[PDB]
């Protein structure tokens, strides 16, 4: 994978050779902090893996340890992103 | 090559997504639909075949489930190079409806989106010895994972 951004110190990445992001960043942004409120330290996802933008659709998947990896979960935004910010 | 094959059949996988939906306004033939939580089970057999069960509830303004939908697959599946080529041969419905806000129509159509998505073929990223990552040409993504 290729790097997007960091927030709260998780590594939010996304596949090579992926379209441009950058329009979804500040619903990303907001969604892995609203996250990290009830997923501390072991719970902290290692990284969040994004994918999706094109048919206004983003896919944020959470990557917890290996030790925990059964809290792994994918959250899907089904809005446009004027609309995606308010969804988190 | 069939590395990729070790790993998918060495295990059972499970996944979670939630799906949150404010484009809401954009379509009523899905109804007053906010949420939708997916939980779902598959097991890839050395056959070519795998068999995978997916529990769907939908949400309207109740943090409790309006409608579950359980669905039940079974069909062939292959590998070429990083791709997982999936061949579904029967898709069963069974619906559960204990409010008004959902129709018999736009559970249908829920059940023929999620039975959409479920046809695809996508690539296969290994995320970590418990962890993968399935990718859709439409770059939709779902991350599965394994107990033991």
């Amino acid at each position: 994978f290729k790097p997007l951004t960091v927030v709260d110190g998780v590594a939010v990445n996304m596949p090579n050779n992926h379209p441009d992001l950058s329009n979804w960043l500040p619903s990303i942004e907001l969604c892995v902090k609203k996250y990290n409120e009830k997923h501390t330290g072991g719970l902290k996802p290692i990284e969040v893996i994004a994918t999706g933008g094109q048919n206004n659709q983003l896919t944020l998947n959470y990557i917890h340890s290996p030790e925990v990896s059964g809290e792994n979960i994918t959250l899907r935004i089904v809005a446009n992103p004027n609309d995606a910010i308010k969804v988190c | 090559d069939f590395k990729l094959e070790q790993v998918l059949t060495s295990r059972e996988w499970q996944s979670k997504m939630v799906s949150l939906i404010k484009t809401n306004s954009n379509r009523p033939a899905m109804g007053p639909l906010s949420r939708v939580d997916v939980t779902s089970n598959v097991k890839y057999l050395p056959n070519g075949t795998y068999l995978r069960v997916s529990i769907v509830k939908l949400f309207s303004d109740d943090n409790s489930a309006e409608s579950v939908i359980n669905i039940s697959e079974f069909g062939e599946w292959d590998i070429s190079d990083n791709y997982l080529l999936v061949t579904p041969v029967e898709f069963k419905d069974i619906s559960s409806n204990q409010s008004k806000d959902f129709t018999d129509e736009q559970l249908q159509l829920i059940t023929q989106l999620f039975k959409m998505d479920a046809q695809q073929s996508r690539r296969v990223d290994i995320v970590n010895e418990r962890t993968i990552l399935f990718t859709s040409l439409s770059h939709g993504s779902t991350v599965l994972f394994s107990n033991s």
